[PDB]
RNA sequence: UUAGGCGGCCACAGCGGUGGGGUUGCCUCCCGUACCCAUCCCGAACACGGAAGAUAAGCCCACCAGCGUUCCAGGGAGUACUGGAGUGCGCGAGCCUCUGGGAAAUCCGGUUCGCCGCCACC
RNA sequence: AGUGCAAGAGCAAAAGAUGACUUGACAGUGUUCUUCCCAACGAGGAACGCUGACGCGAAAGCGUGGUCUAGCGAACCAAUU
RNA sequence: CCUGUCAAACUCCAAACUUACAGACGCUGUUUGACGCGGGGAUUCCGGUGCGCGGGGU
């Protein structure tokens, strides 16, 4: 399971591209999706490779954002422990975060919006014109890299 | 004309002669120098020129560079002496020149190059330890009459 | 053989066995071939049918399993030929197939031919292929009497074996009745 | 074994080509059996620009016909080595040339099943002076 | 192009590989389709007639009929639905 | 299939070579032209009739790789080329980094001297 | 190699050669594609059917011209069945 | 034998890639009716630039 989220807006990106990132659920800059993986998936997270920074989550960071930015599937509500046990076939977000990174269900399956409409990176992001190895932030990344992107963005 | 007009590989591989008519001819003299009856093996030193470049290089060049860098080593070494070089590419590309304003542009055909990637040997000589001096000036001398910036490098040779 | 560009013929083309040309137009009627092949002392008769791997033979008929029923005399005749071709035509009139067409490979379209003897014979069975009476043998020379003519001539015995001195055409007639009656054990 | 290695008379071509015929009946006579003409390809510059057209004549004798011509025909010639095709066939002269072949040359020249017969029972130019010379004449 | 006609550009798709060449095996060109089948569309170089135009080699209609001996298959040109006489010499099962 | 017929794939099946196999069986070479049939001339072929002889041919069987071919391992090579991205370098032709693909020649060692279908048959 | 002629392509018990027979280069009506990729447009073109009449072959079958892609033309007027 | 080079109109080889069809996932549609079909009305048929691949031309 991988946390996709856009770095790079639609203007002069091709229609192919942004067409994926859309069935990917992904309209905006800085929205995050929440990605399994599987041969299918993993062609179009390749295709979007440069206007995505991807990267599998920790459980602790998965939680923290779930906890802030996750909304039901139509709805203002806030998505906390007691949400998700009403509403969910989970307990508490901690079980919802972890059936996720197993991949034993989806953010829709469970009432939940696809789509993780983060916050600017505080402090910050390492830029949008080269990848990580080069010391930026498109790319693939480290569960520790990406969850320092994903904290920031929270 | 400059070298200007056909230094650069920016055309398609114009060679087939079953298409194409009156060519002028090749002023290459010859591509084996030295004694062309002894080996390049029977030679313990064999330095070759080598192109930094990917061009095109014209027969006048060719010509002139491969003359100026052979008559060095006539000069140094005696019109019979020990060694024996060697010009490996032969001008294939043909070349054009539209000399009527753009109407009806394709040129006629003016001349022919040869056509070298860098890092390749253009030249390569063999001969023995005491004159690898003068086969380094000969290539020196050479080098100046073509358009890329070039490298004299010493393939057999531990005796320096 | 001489390298990559070289052209190598089909293997039955290469063994000369097939005509790969003719096959094909005769596998255009879509029905059963009537595969008439002969041999120097011996003549089959088989009935093909299209197949996923290979032809397939429903039916046949080697002249050397004719002497199962009676046969006593040679076996690379007319009267053997056309006997072989009753024989086949009727096993093939038992797994169902009601038509074919003649396929005499390699062999020539001779008038008065075994292969059109064998064919003669298949269609006498009750079968329906395409043929041409007058491209056939006379029922007599289907019989053998050109043989026993032939053995009129004699001063020194035509069969080396014993069969009989002036052999027996009639013997043909006694085996073709024997085929037509419903009985046999085919 | 030898038996079936022995060789014999395949065919003994007689022919006289001539060029623009009447010859037909000389060849009638000596050998005993009806003649052919013979024709030609591509134009030529010495009056032959009519493609197919009789030119010669020629026949193929076998069995008998062949030996008994034979019988005749060989003495009238001077052999020689060099007289000798490397299949063991040997042309000499008016035109006669022979023929020779082992046991099972039908094989290669039927209908069905066909193969080229292999180089080892190819007949050879040796085998070929010997079987001759062992019939009423000289080798060299 | 320089001219506009059937085998315009079809120097490649139109002919046989060295080893590919001759009259071709017989089996395929009398090979039974059922209405519904889908086939690839592949002219064979050795087989003059039955042909389909050029323009569709690659394709993989479906049956749906057949006139005479030949073959009718649809397929779909870009957005254009056609119907295509073919002969089993120039066809080949899916899958 | 102790030798057959019809095939599919259509060289992994070619080319070349070696060794073995046939009393009433089989395929043959083979013997022979009265007939059906045959050769623009030849029962050569084709067609018809038949067994004295043979296993030398063909064919069937076992095997050799020198040539050709199919495939596999390592080397070449993640090289050549390349789909996607870059306020990376270069006066420039052009190159480089990241990402997703990825040769060919050639070398070396192995493979391949067909496979499979149907029918008939000590 | 040859296959009438450009170029590209097809063909070997043939599509090439020889031979003999024959004149399907026939009458009529269509399907489809092409012409005009996608995507509307005429004449022309081709493949593929059907009805009738023929030629050949033992038969399957082949022949709607010359192996495939060039050799073509509206109404009006004119002649003709 | 050995030795030195080439091909837009060469190929014993051979990608990346483009492309037909089907399944899967994704997305989408069955009150926002998609896909498709029929009809009304257009405008338009001087384009340009960047990048990639080109062809011509110093
Ligand atoms: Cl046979
Ligand atoms: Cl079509
Ligand atoms: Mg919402
Ligand atoms: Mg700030
Ligand atoms: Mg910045
Ligand atoms: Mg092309
Ligand atoms: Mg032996
Ligand atoms: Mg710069
Ligand atoms: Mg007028
Ligand atoms: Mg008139
Ligand atoms: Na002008
Ligand atoms: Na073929
Ligand atoms: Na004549
Ligand atoms: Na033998
Ligand atoms: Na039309
Ligand atoms: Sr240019
Ligand atoms: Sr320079
Ligand atoms: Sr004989
Ligand atoms: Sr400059
Ligand atoms: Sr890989
Ligand atoms: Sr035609
Ligand atoms: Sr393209």
């Amino acid at each position: 399971m991988h946390a996709l989220v856009q770095l790079r807006g639609e203007v002069n990106m091709h229609t192919d591209i942004q067409d994926t990132l859309e069935m990917l659920n992904i309209h905006h800059v800085n929205h995050c999706t929440l990605v399994p993986e599987t041969d299918a998936y993993r062609g179009m997270v390749a295709k979007v490779n440069d206007f995505v920074a991807f990267g599998e989550p920790s459980q602790e960071t998965l939680e923290t954002v779930l906890a802030t930015r996750a909304e039901p599937l139509e709805g203002d509500a806030d998505v906390d422990d007691e949400w998700v046990a009403e509403h969910t076939d989970y307990d508490d977000i901690s079980g919802l975060a972890f059936a996720l990174l197993s991949e034993e269900t989806t953010l829709r399956e469970q009432g939940l919006s696809p789509t993780l409409r983060l916050h600017p990176p505080r402090g910050g992001h390492d830029g949008v014109k080269h990848p990580v190895k080069e010391g930026g932030q498109l790319g693939k990344h480290d569960t520790e890299g990406i969850d320092d992107l994903l904290e920031a963005m929270r | 004309k400059p070298a200007s007009m056909y230094r650069d590989i920016d055309k398609p591989a114009y060679t087939r002669r079953e298409y194409i008519t009156g060519i002028p001819g090749s002023k290459i003299a010859q591509h084996k120098m030295g004694r062309k009856q002894k080996d390049a093996d029977d030679y313990p030193v064999q330095i070759s020129l080598i192109v930094e470049e990917t061009v095109q290089l014209r027969h006048g060049s060719l010509e002139a560079s491969r003359l100026s860098a052979n008559r060095h080593l006539i000069k140094e070494l005696g019109e019979e002496g020990d060694y024996k070089m060697t010009l490996r590419k032969f001008p294939h590309q043909v070349l054009r020149e539209n000399k009527d304003g753009m109407r009806a542009a394709f040129g006629k055909i003016v001349g022919t190059a040869a056509r070298v990637q860098a890092g390749e040997q253009l030249f390569t000589a063999y001969c023995n330890v005491e004159d690898a001096e003068h086969v380094k000036e000969a290539f020196r001398r050479a080098y100046n009459k073509i358009t890329p910036s070039c490298r004299i490098k010493v393939e057999r040779g531990e005796e320096l | 053989a001489t390298g990559p560009r070289y052209k190598v013929p089909m293997r039955r083309r290469r063994e000369a066995r097939t005509d790969y040309h003719q096959r094909l137009r005769l596998l255009k009627s879509g029905k059963p071939r009537l595969v008439a092949r002969k041999s120097n002392k011996h003549v089959r008769a088989q009935l093909v049918t299209l197949g996923p791997n290979g032809d397939d033979t429903l039916a046949s008929a080697h002249s050397s399993d004719l002497a199962e029923y009676g046969w006593e005399a040679p076996t690379g005749n007319m009267p053997s030929a056309y006997l072989t071709g009753l024989l086949a035509g009727l096993r093939a009139q038992e797994a169902g197939v009601e038509e074919a067409v003649l396929d005499i490979g390699l062999n020539s379209p001779t008038p008065g031919s075994k292969v059109f003897a064998i064919q003669e014979g298949a269609i006498d069975a009750g079968l329906d292929i395409p043929h041409n009476d007058d491209v056939l043998a006379d029922w007599q020379r289907t019989r053998g009497a050109h043989i026993a003519e032939y053995d009129e001539q004699l001063e020194e015995p035509l069969y080396s074996g014993d069969f009989d001195a002036a052999d027996l055409p009639e013997h043909f007639d006694e085996l073709r009745e024997t085929l037509l009656d419903g009985d046999i054990e085919l | 074994f030898h038996e079936m290695r022995e060789p014999r008379i395949e065919k003994v071509v007689v022919h006289m080509g001539i060029g623009h015929a009447n010859a037909e009946d000389i060849l009638g006579e000596i050998t005993g059996q009806m003649p052919v003409r013979t024709k030609a390809k591509r134009t030529v510059g010495e009056f032959d620009i009519r493609e197919g057209d009789p030119i010669g004549a020629k026949v193929t004798l076998r069995d008998e016909m062949a030996e008994e011509f034979l019988q005749t025909a060989l003495p009238l010639a001077e052999l020689a080595t060099s007289q000798f095709d490397d299949t063991g066939n040997f042309s000499f002269g008016l035109d006669v040339t022979v023929n020779l072949v082992r046991p099972g040359y039908r094989v290669a020249k039927r209908d069905k099943a066909s193969r080229s017969i292999p180089t080892k029972h190819r007949l050879n130019p040796a085998d070929a002076v010997a079987f001759i010379e062992s019939t009423y004449d000289v080798e060299v | 192009p320089s001219s506009n006609g059937p085998l315009e550009g079809t120097r490649g798709k139109l002919k046989n590989k060295p080893r590919d060449r001759g009259t071709s095996p017989p089996q395929r060109a009398v090979e039974e389709f059922d209405d519904g089948e889908k086939v690839h569309l592949k002219i064979d170089p050795s087989v003059p007639n039955g042909r389909f135009h050029p323009r569709f080699d690659g394709q993989t209609g479906t049956v749906e009929g057949k006139q005479g001996d030949a073959y009718k298959v649809d397929i779909v040109d870009g957005g254009k639905e056609k119907t295509i006489i073919v002969t089993a010499a120039h066809l080949r099962r899916q899958e």
